[PDB]
């Protein structure tokens, strides 16, 4: 319930959000889950919803701490990978859209979620 | 056959009648038992407005833009954008707007009172979801409303390019008699409800290829309450079945032409393509909204 607030006003908003699940807390909720078929590239993040049979889409910038707590992004320019794009999350992660991008990396040859799609 | 429709658009035969203003049996807030699992309404509502408005003679210019009213939800983000940025073909510019702060997948997000809203470019489509909810009032008397809906003509008549369309919602209340008289200067319009909000008194006004000029007279009390008879005698049973095929969702790249014409060359002939979505007429300058 003040979950963005408490991560908003930590020096590591990322690390607050680790620390407030630990502690037991909710996922933030609200991740826009989009309807689509199920039968996309499985890419990680995309111009339009691409999940897989094993994955959920989301509209990105509600999937992103720094969009969702109103606060700045750690990219030097300010900018924000997630906004204006789809997420690809798998369903067994779906209960946390937000978590999963702040744990995890994209791969930079694939595209898809390192530990989760990436073969490579 | 109509449950697996997107939703159901009044019928001509209700548009045509003269009823007088009567009290809407339909009640909008209710446990919606056909949106799926972890879907949110707004998503389910808006994919089924596109998936209806797929069936329509929409002009999709190269660079298409779009405007979206009332996008923000109380949850602070914008499910509503995020269905239109999924339908509308990629690169298309697509704006949107709200009276309270909101996290958006659009180009870009406007944050205060419609009114303060202002650009020098004309749209191709706009998409509304404003109510009026702090008045509200539903009472006795169902005047029409001004607020937002009188800023909407205005923005409908300055702003909207010709062969542009429009989706508007109202309900019982939320409601103008301009707009729908506006909804006659338009090629084609309906009042459309999705069937997964079946039960409330909302619909989506839409307006198909905007003409500039009145092809039908619409008395917008008579047809408010036309629109309030068709509900009350024709319920619609809840349906998501249109949600579980999404295969052809996205909104087809026609290309359409975009063209600045001047008044005198806006004839017959450029009537008849903006009445089968295959012009808009419009500058092609840099946006500043
Ligand atoms: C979706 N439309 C409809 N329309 C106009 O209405 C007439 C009847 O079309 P209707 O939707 O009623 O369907 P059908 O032709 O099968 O007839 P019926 O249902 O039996 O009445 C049609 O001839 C058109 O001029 C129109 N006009 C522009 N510009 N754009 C649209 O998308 C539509
Ligand atoms: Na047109
Ligand atoms: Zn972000
Ligand atoms: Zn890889």
């Amino acid at each position: 319930s003040t979950v963005l607030s408490f991560c908003a006003f930590a020096v590591d908003p990322a690390k607050a959000y680790k620390d407030y699940l630990a502690s037991g807390g909710q996922p933030i909720t609200n991740c826009v889950k989009m309807l689509c078929t199920h039968t996309g590239t499985g890419q990680a993040i995309t111009v339009t919803p691409e999940a897989n049979m094993d994955q959920e889409s989301f509209g990105g910038a509600s999937c992103c701490l720094y969009c969702r707590c109103h606060i700045d992004h750690p990219n030097p320019k300010g900018f924000c990978d997630l906004k204006g794009k789809y997420v690809q999350i798998p369903t067994t992660c779906a209960n946390d859209p937000v978590g999963f991008t702040l744990r995890n990396t994209v791969c930079t040859v694939c595209g898809m979620w390192k530990g989760y799609g990436c073969s490579c | 056959s109509q449950a697996w429709q997107p939703g159901v658009a009044m019928p001509n035969l209700y548009k045509m009648q003269r009823m007088l203003l009567e009290k809407c049996d339909l009640q909008n807030y209710g446990e919606n038992a056909v949106i799926p699992k972890g879907i949110m309404m707004n998503v389910a509502k808006y994919t089924q407005l596109c998936q209806y408005l797929n069936t329509l003679t929409l002009a999709v210019p190269y660079n298409m833009r779009v405007i979206h009213f009332g996008a923000g939800s109380d949850k602070g983000v914008a499910p509503g954008t995020a269905v239109l940025r999924q339908w509308l073909p990629t690169g298309t510019l697509l704006v949107d707007s709200d009276l309270n702060d909101f996290v958006s997948d659009a180009d870009s997000t406007l944050i205060g009172d419609c009114a303060t809203v202002h650009t020098a470019n004309k749209w191709d489509l706009i998409i509304s979801d404003m109510y009026d909810p702090r008045t509200k009032h539903v009472t006795k008397e169902n005047d029409s409303k001004e607020g937002f809906f009188t800023y909407l003509c205005g923005f409908i008549k300055q702003k909207l390019a010709l062969g542009g369309s429009i989706a508007v919602k109202i309900t019982e209340h939320s409601w103008n008699a301009d707009l729908y008289k506006l909804m006659g200067h338009f090629s084609w319009w309906t009042a459309f409800v999705t069937n997964v909000n079946a039960s409330s008194s909302e619909a989506f006004l839409i307006g198909a290829n905007y003409l500039g000029k009145p092809k039908e007279q619409i008395d917008g009390y008579t047809m408010h309450a036309n629109y309030i008879f068709w509900r009350n005698t024709n319920p619609i049973q809840l349906s998501s079945y249109s949600l579980f095929d999404m295969s052809k969702f996205p909104l087809k790249l026609r290309g359409t032409a975009v063209m600045s014409l001047k008044e005198n060359q806006i004839n017959d002939m450029i009537y008849s393509l903006l009445e089968k979505g295959r012009l808009i007429i419009r500058e092609n300058n840099r946006v500043v909204v």
